[PDB]
RNA sequence: AAGAACCUUACCAAAUCUUGACAUCCUUUGACAACUCUAGAGAUAGAGCCUUCCCCUUCGGGGGACAAAGUGACAGGUGGUGCAUGGUUGUCGUCAGCUCGUGUCGUGAGAUGUUGGGUUAAGUCCCGCAACGAGCGCAACCCUUAAGCUUAGUUGCCAUCAUUAAGUUGGGCACUCUAAGUUGACUGCCGGUGACAAACCGGAGGAAGGUGGGGAUGACGUCAAAUCAUCAUGCCCCUUAUGAUUUGGGCUACACACGUGCUACAAUGGACAAUACAAAGGGCAGCGAAACCGCGAGGUCAAGCAAAUCCCAUAAAGUUGUUCUCAGUUCGGAUUGUAGUCUGCAACUCGACUACAUGAAGCUGGAAUCGCUAGUAAUCGUAGAUCAGCAUGCUACGGUGAAUACGUUC
């Protein structure tokens, strides 16, 4: 939904409504704001290899 | 002594830079200590694997950042020129001390 | 908490003479200073404006324990 | 005269100094009393000095960190067995028939990512 | 002991300051009268004094049963 | 579910598609890498690029473009790469440098034949003919095994199926097997047909 | 299933006493267990004057049965292999030394041990209860499992 | 949904707008406009003010990039459909199964290979045979742990020493630590049983012995299982609404039935004082050192750190002494009220927490039922993410730490 994406890419009434979106799709929740990426697109670019970062489940 | 904080993600580019910079300081100077490694503590991102349901199966992605510390004791003025001349690892992060 | 009351210009407009009938606020966050007891508010619970009369003793509370919105 | 060894169990690093003496467990060179909460079990770590009854009057010097206190006591038991290994090559079968150079790999197992508390699958209805 | 025989009876509880203690602060049941006068002042969270929702929130959806009954 | 092999083999034997470092800011590099990959996605409609790799060394980017048709990113003699590089300089406000190499054995990588099979299924061909001719023209070059799964509304079908014509070794669990994988969508009039090419080449 | 062992404690020199130490614990508390067993052992030395290896060995044979019933659809008198015998005797000793209702555990396990030498308590009554249930249901089988 | 004061928010009451909140074409204008003030709850209109050619052309241009109109093509939809779908994920199931080429038999559907003997974890092998071989799956080449070594000694370790509140520096890398790599664990050797073949058992070497331990990796397909709510699509429908913005409710309600989790129901304990120990991870508007006044939530000046230095950081349970002396209590910690602290235009619907006081069931849970074979269960803390502030939930690490497995009978 580009309604809230077209809303939140503008300066607002307060500075406390600047909640986190993915900057590729319109997903609001589980957005890793270190990456500014969501739950799903970080998995997709992790599996394609266009983030520099391994998968190791070897802890 | 000056130090560099040789900081990559993988070990495949940190060994070529740690072979390049150390032997550049050996062939242009004297008594440079080796690429002493850090513990390289990593960052684990744990997501659910699914889209809508299913927190019963999850997915790990870790991000390791390897760090070597190289000490040049008594640095020659040819060494501080010749380390900044050739720059070809293309993806390591160098800090100067 | 430090007591704010952001719409203080609506209080001091009708303060010296007899206060007008019912004045409305669309904010339950407006903390009650002890100088507009008797100012009859219409405060918004979401549905419409519910009236409240600030009588004698509600200086320490807000406009949100009054005019409920969960009914029953 | 100073046998510098090592030894571990369960994230507890140990570095012994076998010196000749009467014998006192000096952990962080302090005592045997305040550091270990098992002052009754002070002979669990004395186990290579009672299974090799050649001499049981030997002083240990450590200043070590790591893990807990039971795992640190079996870590300095591994350091006592490593110091008895590096002290004499004929102790080894007297080690190996009692074991005691067996580093147990029994660490705290990893938290499994679908289960709640690492083989604690969270209560099917 | 003396100091833990006074924690459930009214007035003093368990962590105050200490035939001498006969006097001091509000040691009698007048604090019960002040709590009943404060709940008379609110009777406005008297809409949730039949429930168990305070001034500072509860989320009563399935468990507020300590001002309620077992099954009721 | 069947995991993809390019997820499983980055940082094992095959390198990542971005080689830089970022720690402090870190969202101003990856999203500009996403918009520059979306800008090479406009010339993927003619150029057939498999993947680009971002080499951000310190200020300028020696971006390594890998197209199976190498003569149509560069134009006649080098004009199209320069006006493309000026358009990337406009659209990321940073410095870039196009590093092209000319990759033949075009039917051995998954993304070129995945876009080719999705191109043939956009043009209402029958899926079994292009699937069998893709796996036999990939074996007459010499390959070690080609799985090709097209799925969805198969040829304008009412019920979705999963037509996979696996041939030879596609050994996803032996981890020293560099398996190319690509899934390419095909926007047909009867919906969206996903191809899935899984080529093991030793 | 090779059923490996733990070392004996050198305070009371037996291998049964460290199995009692590992049986009386709760929530992984071994120091609480050593606090409540060795003081119960010293209460045994201060009340009935004898070393507690002898009276504990003679008191654990008044809890230990020789028959056991295992029903299947039923009761058989299977003889018990002695590690299972001694761990059920120690488990009955703790599980009736947890349910006496006294001041502390050091005066709860210790007089239950000295009641097991004088053939009373709840533990020797449990041995006559499993002998009563194995003798009243002796008649059904000798052969089932 | 790994973050519900506004936002999220789609839903609902009000204020409104129609090229619209936004993508794009064209014309006009143009280095954009931000910031204060009025109404209002703000969205929105209205004043001061030009930021007003930055790349460059003769004056006028072209146009990186903005704004208004015509509203014209277009928007937009978290609207309906997972039973049109891709992509993605659960369960059977980490169980050992599933198929194909060629040939043979069979009118044929089909079978053989894959079955029978022995075996293991295995369709893992070996024997004989209309089977011969191959492919996905099992077994690892993958990572971590489990023992040294080549190498390199800093912020880390102190042999041996000078020396302090401190390994804090002089010196060194003795040990330890750490990591790019090396050697190793491969039934490898011996004996017995073995068809002499697969293997099983015992012993030795080794740190680890029988896939060394754990994870990833999940076959062909099943449930028309979930998602048109990440995204796009195939159809349908609106586009002065089902599109948009803002304030106030909202997902954060109970007479309830149910699922998961915490707290306990106390003497193994409740409270007070000293004292021990680590891993794993993070930090720049963030981590707040010491010190300070605070009973206390916190607040003040504040070193240091773009990170083995500096911080989160006392990790907690344990041990030593004291009390309570078996109870609805010296347990609890729900509830109510007052004083409050902090984030943030703000704690009323609705955040975390401290003090004081009230102290409600709870004294061990029935029929049933769940999880677990070794560092397991149980218990106890620590850290990350989401987060302007919020956890008994998720994730990851660590301390203490047991027995049971006669068997597989049902």
């Amino acid at each position: 939904k580009t309604s809230m994406v077209a809303k939140q890419q503008k300066k607002q009434k307060y500075a406390v409504r600047e909640y986190t979106r993915c900057e590729r799709c319109g997903r609001p929740h589980s957005v890793y704001r270190k990456f500014k990426l969501c739950r799903i697109c970080f998995r997709e670019l992790a599996y394609k290899g266009q983030i520099p970062g391994v998968r190791k489940a070897s802890w | 002594k000056i130090r560099i904080r040789l900081k990559a993600y993988d070990h495949r580019v940190i060994d070529q830079s740690a072979e390049k910079i150390v032997e550049t300081a050996k062939r242009s100077g004297a008594d440079v200590s080796g690429p002493i490694p850090l513990p390289t503590e990593k960052s684990v991102y744990t997501i659910i694997r699914a889209v809508h349901m299913y927190k019963d199966s999850r997915e790990q992605f870790e991000q390791r950042t390897h760090k070597r510390l190289i000490d040049i004791v008594n640095p020659t003025p040819k060494t501080v020129d010749a380390l900044m001349g050739l720059n070809l690892p293309s993806g390591v992060d160098i800090e100067i001390k | 908490p430090f007591v704010d009351e952001h719409l203080m210009k609506k209080v001091e407009a009708q303060e010296g003479s007899e206060k007008k009938q019912v004045i409305k606020t669309w904010s339950r966050r407006s903390t009650i200073f002890p100088n507009f007891i008797g100012h009859t508010f219409a405060v918004y619970d979401g549905r419409k404006h519910v009236p409240v009369y600030v009588t004698e003793d509600m200086v320490g509370h807000k406009l949100g324990e009054f005019a409920p919105t969960r009914t029953f | 005269v100073e046998y510098r060894g090592t030894g571990r169990r369960k994230n507890s690093v140990a570095r012994v100094r076998l010196v000749p003496g009467e014998g006192n467990i000096t952990v962080n060179n302090r005592d045997v009393r305040e550091y270990l909460p098992f002052e009754s079990l002070i002979l669990d770590l004395n186990q290579p000095f009672d299974v090799t009854e050649t001499k049981g009057n030997y002083d240990v010097l450590v200043n070590v960190h790591g893990g807990g206190f039971t795992g640190q006591a079996q870590a300095i038991r591994h350091g006592i067995a490593r110091a008895l290994l590096e002290a004499d090559p004929e102790y080894r079968g007297s080690l190996k028939r009692a074991g005691l150079l067996t580093r147990d790999p029994r660490m705290k197992e990893r938290k499994k990512p679908g289960l709640k508390a690492a083989r604690r699958s969270p209560q099917f209805s | 002991r003396v100091v833990i025989s006074l924690t459930y009876i009214y007035g003093i509880g368990t962590s105050t300051a200490q035939r001498e203690v006969v006097d001091g602060y509000k040691v009698e049941g007048d604090l019960r009268r002040e709590t009943n006068l404060n709940i008379k002042r609110l009777m406005y969270r008297g809409i949730r004094h039949r429930r168990g929702l305070p001034v500072r929130g509860q989320k009563t959806k399935n468990n507020a049963r300590t001002r309620k009954g077992p099954v009721k | 579910q069947k995991i993809n092999p390019i997820g499983l083999r980055v940082g094992i034997i095959r390198d990542w598609e971005a080689k830089w470092y970022a720690e402090k800011d870190f969202a101003s590099l990856l999203h500009e890498d996403l918009k520059i990959r979306k800008f090479i996605d406009n010339e993927l409609k003619e150029a057939s690029v498999s993947h680009v790799e971002i080499e951000r060394a310190a200020n300028r980017i020696n971006i390594a473009i890998h197209t199976g048709k190498p003569g149509m990113v560069i134009g006649k003699g080098g004009s199209e790469i320069e006006k493309l590089r000026n358009k990337l300089n406009a659209l990321t406000d940073k410095k870039v440098h196009i590093n092209v190499i000319e990759i033949k054995k075009v039917d051995l990588d998954a993304r070129l034949v995945a876009e080719n099979i999705a191109r043939q299924l956009e043009n209402r061909a029958s899926f079994r003919r292009v699937q069998k001719q893709a796996i036999t023209r990939a074996m007459k070059l010499g390959a070690k095994g080609i799985k090709t799964q097209v799925s969805g509304r198969l040829g304008g079908a009412d019920i979705a199926r999963a037509e996979q014509y696996s041939e030879g070794t596609v050994p996803l669990h032996t981890l020293r097997a560099d398996i190319d994988y690509a899934h390419a969508e095909a926007d047909t009039t009867y919906g969206k047909l996903g191809v899935k090419v899984w080529i093991y080449r030793g | 299933v090779p059923k490996r062992d733990v070392l004996p404690d050198p305070i009371h020199n037996s291998k049964l006493v460290t199995k009692l130490i590992n049986k009386i614990m709760l929530d992984g508390k071994r120091g609480t267990a050593q606090r409540i067993l060795y003081s119960a052992f010293d209460l045994v030395e201060q009340r009935s004057g004898r070393d507690a290896l002898e009276v504990f060995e003679e008191a654990i044979n008044n809890i230990m049965p020789v028959l056991e019933v295992k029903a299947r659809r039923y009761q058989v008198p299977v003889e018990v292999r002695p590690e299972r015998r001694t761990t059920l005797g120690l488990r009955w000793l703790v599980n009736y030394a947890r349910l006496r209702g006294e001041k502390t555990m050091e005066d709860r396990l210790a007089n239950e041990i000295l009641d097991a030498a004088n053939n009373t308590g709840g533990a020797v009554k449990k041995r006559e209860d499993t002998h009563k249930m194995a003798e009243a249901n002796k008649a059904f089988a000798h052969y089932r499992w």
